[PDB]
């Protein structure tokens, strides 16, 4: 089985140390890494789960 | 192992074989890493962005 998709960041998300251009390319993860603006992350910090 | 349990990817760039050759995440490897290449552990795999 073979799937194809895009999975591209949204707009308005350039680059850091970039900044102006028209090209961006939101796909290479490295480069958006932190450089959205629709999505704010939090994490948490919990006791760990005695297994 | 359940996919629905380790979270990792092995259909796409990560894949199988390609694992193999993935250096592993240790106490002495931690302090090796740079910008690039990959990393893996419990079988889920990384790759470092910022260098050290």
């Amino acid at each position: 089985l073979l799937v194809r998709y895009a999975l591209s960041a949204n707009p308005y998300t350039v680059a850091k140390d970039e900044k102006e251009a028209r090209i961006i390319d939101g796909g290479d993860m490295d480069k958006m890494a932190g450089r959205s603006d629709l999505s704010v992350l939090l994490g948490v910090k919990l006791p760990k789960i005695i297994i | 192992e359940f996919t629905f349990k380790t979270g990792a990817t092995y259909a796409g760039e990560a894949g199988y074989v390609d694992r193999e050759q993935i250096t592993e995440l240790t106490e002495e490897s931690k302090l090796t890493l740079n910008k690039g290449d990959l990393f893996k552990y419990n079988n889920i795999v990384y790759k470092v962005l910022e260098d050290t």
